[PDB]
């Protein structure tokens, strides 16, 4: 059920993306808690610095690493996940 | 090595 | 109108923060103009590289550099603006 | 010259 409306990032470390949102969400409910797991996941595989932003309603304007960034819909909420610092 | 992007909603 | 939920940023560049939000929205209708219209703003005024999420419903896990964080309310407007990279 | 915060709506 994953949409992915905008990403620079691997195919492959897209679709690891949505596997750790879909871990995520099998074990949280609050939207901070479920981008904590993501973020810190992500700085364990790929190393840090990434953010993490769930919401139902939100829009950004960030700076990311070349290759490290994607924004998308899984369940109910958007996700975005990008590196910076 | 950066980019500047938007997220809407 | 501000209500500072949470910050580790001086009170004055925290005032500033909310000078600058108040300003995007005399100016901007949707999140993600708001958005990079503070961020932009921020880089300018104190170097980047800075981040923002603007919207009515999200949560989030971000690393920032230390004294540069702010996330307030600005009426049913929730701003998460900080530094990293 | 770093720290990790959550935030909740």
């Amino acid at each position: 059920k994953a949409v992915i409306k905008n990403a620079d990032m691997s195919e492959e470390m897209q679709q690891d993306a949505v596997d750790c949102a879909t871990q995520a969400l099998e074990k949280y409910n609050i939207e901070p808690d479920i981008a904590a797991y993501i973020k810190k996941e992500f700085d364990k595989k790929y190393n840090p610095t990434w953010h993490c932003i769930v919401g139902r309603n939100f829009g950004s304007y960030v700076t990311h690493e070349t290759r490290h960034f994607i924004y998308f819909y899984l369940g109910q909420v958007a996700i975005l996940l990008f590196k910076s610092g | 090595p950066t980019r500047d992007v938007a997220t809407s909603p």
